[PDB]
């Protein structure tokens, strides 16, 4: 019987494929910092798949021209965001 | 010869030529007469005219004078009449006894009754023909004063102006060149006299209905004074010349009238005016123009003037753009007779209302429509639902469709979240909805994939609320959620929580990860919040707070009368100050309570006020508050817009857009290249902006750089000869 005794709680987070916000996959810098392209020809953003998975805007549409789907698993693909 | 046999012939022929009567023995023995003068004397057949000629002749100067006598108009009309009547009857029946003539020199070609209706015109028809044309005419005028003669009068004198020109070479050449030209004589005069007689004194619309019914009027004459055996053609025109000579020239102000009657939506008025100035070869078609001008003008000051009111009024805004389209709708179902002319006027001017240019407010709105807003609350399910059906029309017309459905999106998103739609099926009907407008996929399969996905991340929740027995299970609902979509930023405000949730969520993260291996939760506290019973003094309220606001409140859970700063509340929390600040803004200042959760030592107008140095306590005579008095028990929320929509949002979503469009483009021109190996900018840049035209308009720049950018990375490139047009690589 505390000052304010948890009655309910609406609990919301997200989930994303785990292992570690890592490298971009295609390519391999940090999924926050410029990719291959960028950081060597100087914007490198984030794009997601309806798979949950995540790599540089950049990386991944240059890999779907040779296939259209994703590179760690091999559902078709589809982009779910664009916005970082 | 022809004097051996015309001796015997003519008494008959004086008498077909008189309409006196002529026996059947006569009709043979003149028509075997006229046979022999034709065949046995070489110019018989000339003679025989020749001596009918004079014959005919002595018939059609008694009826001259049996007609130019009457020095009055109308007798000399009837007698003329008579006579015509007699002398038509045996233009008919001189023929048969003569058909021997007609056929060396065809009773329907008949040579004589040529030398009869010239005779009659040489005579009378071409000359007291004056007369004849004056009297018809005066007679006319009688019928357009109100003075209707018997029209026969005048019909009698069309029928001989016609009779007179049978000659199927222009059967009409008489009637045409001389009746219908004296008709139009007549009629222009009488009316370019009495129709500005008429409007002088009248009002344009009294003018309008005297010039419909004239022109009906005139209808009626054509029938009766004019021909009707044949389609005439320029019978219509004699028409269309009533129209140019009176309402033709009428229209200039008529016209005016339109603009006038759009305004008022007098339907009727504006009706008539239609179909008059539809009659009017450049009339209906500026009453065209005056209709798109207003809708766009009402746009321009209705629906903006709107806008500007509303801010979130979304029934206004939604009304008032659907209130302009129906207003005129029903103007030109009625006013303009449901003419495609001006349902085009209408449809293109109404575009423009449309894009007159924010789907992202018009997004807004629809959201606080479909959601549980004090606008809504005033709706009937059924009553939200159908001015969204309406508002389809809106979205139909809207070019940057995207704009509305990314906003639109944006909202679904957080209202499925958090559950604050106004119900559920509002949501389903939504989805089905855009589908109505004719929307992209992309965004609606997006927005029906966010219900699939509440409704997995509610298996787990069940789950959950049947295996953790922190906390007695069932009280706590979780929500895990596909971050790729969900997240729509990676705005992950953290915050430490209670204990009861603290040793809550390795369990959560435990099972979830048992039964989804491979998947990472993210704490999304921020849209996150619960209930807790808060224990004072005088009772016990049940708040319905943030996560947020829990952290904060939970620095007291076991010492309400102690005061803890803003800092040790950040601390205890682990939240920026931004998101601290809001949250205890409203646990010291939430709006609509006599009671504040928190106590605190400074006072804060808005959460910038808050120091590090504010004190906070638990406010022990906290109580819900019905009339004045502190009750023993009861509910409080503290949450509202702290888990709503920020320029910042706004704007992160207008980015996304940005990127989209540009990504789009990217797709399109490849693809487009894939379809044609080799084609100009203009062909490239036109399938863009069609493949494209149901999200947005293309912009030629954006698609510049979506060309430099294929080109760089060898998916195009640029004609040797052209730069402006591309080839498909690689
Ligand atoms: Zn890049
Ligand atoms: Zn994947
Ligand atoms: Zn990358």
């Amino acid at each position: 019987d505390k000052m304010f005794s948890l009655k309910k709680w609406n609990a919301v987070a997200m989930w994303s494929w785990d292992v570690e916000c890592d490298t971009c996959a295609i390519c391999r810098v940090q999924v926050m910092d410029a990719c291959l392209r960028c950081q060597a020809e100087n914007d490198c953003v984030v794009v997601w798949g309806e798979c949950n998975h995540s790599f540089h805007n950049c990386c991944m549409s240059l890999w779907v021209k040779q296939n259209n789907r994703c590179p760690l698993c091999q559902q078709d693909w589809v982009v779910q965001r664009i916005g970082k | 010869q022809f004097e051996d046999k015309w001796d015997f012939m003519r008494p008959i022929v004086l008498k077909l030529l008189r309409q006196e009567s002529v026996t059947k023995q006569q009709w043979f023995d003149l028509f075997s007469d006229v046979h022999a003068v034709c065949l046995w004397d070489d110019k018989g057949p000339a003679k025989i005219h020749q001596a009918l000629k004079e014959d005919i002749l002595e018939f059609i100067k008694q009826a001259q004078a049996r007609v130019l006598s009457h020095q009055d108009d109308t007798a000399l009309l009837k007698a003329y009449i008579v006579e015509w009547r007699k002398f038509f009857t045996q233009c008919d029946i001189l023929p048969k006894p003569f058909c021997q003539l007609e056929i060396t020199l065809n009773v329907e070609d008949s040579i004589v009754r040529k030398l009869m209706l010239d005779t009659w015109n040489e005579s009378i028809f071409s000359n007291i023909k004056n007369r004849l044309q004056d009297s018809a005419m005066k007679l006319v005028h009688a019928e357009r004063l109100g003075e209707a003669f018997d029209s026969q009068l005048v019909i009698g004198v069309r029928e001989s102006y016609v009779n007179l020109c049978s000659n199927p070479e222009d059967k009409l050449q008489i009637y045409r060149d001389n009746f219908e030209k004296a008709y139009l004589d007549s009629t222009e005069r009488f009316y370019r006299t009495q129709a500005p007689s008429y409007l002088q004194q009248n009002g344009v619309q009294n003018y309008m209905k005297y010039a419909d019914a004239k022109l009906k009027e005139e209808e009626k004459r054509a029938l009766r004074y004019l021909e009707t055996r044949r389609e005439c053609n320029s019978v219509e025109a004699l028409m269309e010349c009533c129209v140019n000579a009176l309402v033709t020239s009428f229209k200039e102000t008529i016209l005016a009238e339109c603009q006038g009657m759009i305004k008022r939506n007098e339907t009727e008025k504006l009706h008539l005016m239609f179909s008059l100035m539809d009659k009017v070869p450049n009339g209906i078609e500026p009453m065209l123009k005056d209709l798109e001008e207003h809708i766009i003008s009402a746009g321009l000051a209705d629906m903006v003037a709107a806008a500007e009111t509303i801010t979130t009024d979304s029934e206004k805004y939604v009304e008032q753009l659907l209130t302009l389209f129906n207003r005129f709708s029903k103007l030109v179902k009625e006013a303009f007779q449901d003419d495609p002319r001006f349902l085009t006027a209408r449809d293109k001017a109404y575009k423009a209302v449309v894009n007159d240019k924010c789907p992202e407010l018009l997004a807004n709105y629809c959201d606080m429509l479909l959601r549980k807003t004090p606008l809504s609350k005033k709706l009937t399910s059924e009553e939200i639902e159908a001015k969204l059906k309406e508002v389809l029309l809106v979205l139909k017309y809207v070019q940057n469709k995207d704009v509305f459905m990314r906003y639109h999106k944006a909202h679904l998103t957080r209202r499925l979240i958090l559950d604050i739609s106004a119900d559920s099926e509002i949501e389903e009907n939504m989805v089905e909805w855009l589908r109505e407008v004719g929307m992209p996929a992309d965004y609606v399969n997006k927005l029906a994939r966010m219900f699939q996905d509440i409704k997995v991340s509610e298996d787990l929740n069940q789950a959950f609320k049947e295996m953790h027995k922190a906390l007695p299970a069932d009280s706590v609902n979780i929500k895990i959620l596909n971050a790729g979509a969900w997240s729509r930023s990676s705005e992950k405000v953290f915050v430490s929580l209670p204990t009861e949730l603290e040793d809550l969520i390795p369990e959560v993260e435990e099972f979830y990860k048992k039964n989804h291996s491979g998947r990472k939760l993210h704490w999304h506290h921020l849209m996150s919040n619960g209930i807790i019973t808060f224990k004072n003094e005088v009772g016990q309220y049940d708040l319905e707070v943030t996560t947020f606001q829990l952290a904060v409140l939970f620095a007291w859970n076991q010492r309400p009368r102690e005061k803890i700063s803003f800092e040790n509340l950040k601390l205890a929390t682990e939240l920026p100050d931004a998101e601290l600040r809001r949250t205890l803004w409203s646990l010291v200042a939430f709006p609509k309570l006599k009671r504040q959760v928190l106590l605190y030592e400074p006072q804060v107008n808005s959460p910038k006020d808050f120091t590090e140095g504010t004190l906070f306590s638990v406010n022990q005579e906290f109580s819900l508050i019905k009339n004045a008095k502190v009750q023993k028990r009861g509910k409080i929320n503290l949450i509202g817009r702290l888990q709503l929509t920020t320029e910042r949002m706004r704007e992160e979503e207008n980015e996304g857009i940005v990127q989209l469009r540009i990504l789009r483009t990217q797709e399109a021109i490849i693809q487009i290249m894939k379809m044609r190996k080799k084609i100009s900018n203009a062909q490239l840049q036109t399938e863009l902006v069609e493949i494209l035209k149901n999200m947005f308009l293309p912009q030629k720049k954006m698609i510049k750089e979506q060309i430099e950018w294929l080109i760089e990375h060898k998916y195009i490139r640029r004609d040797e000869s052209d730069i402006n047009t591309f080839i498909y690589m690689a």
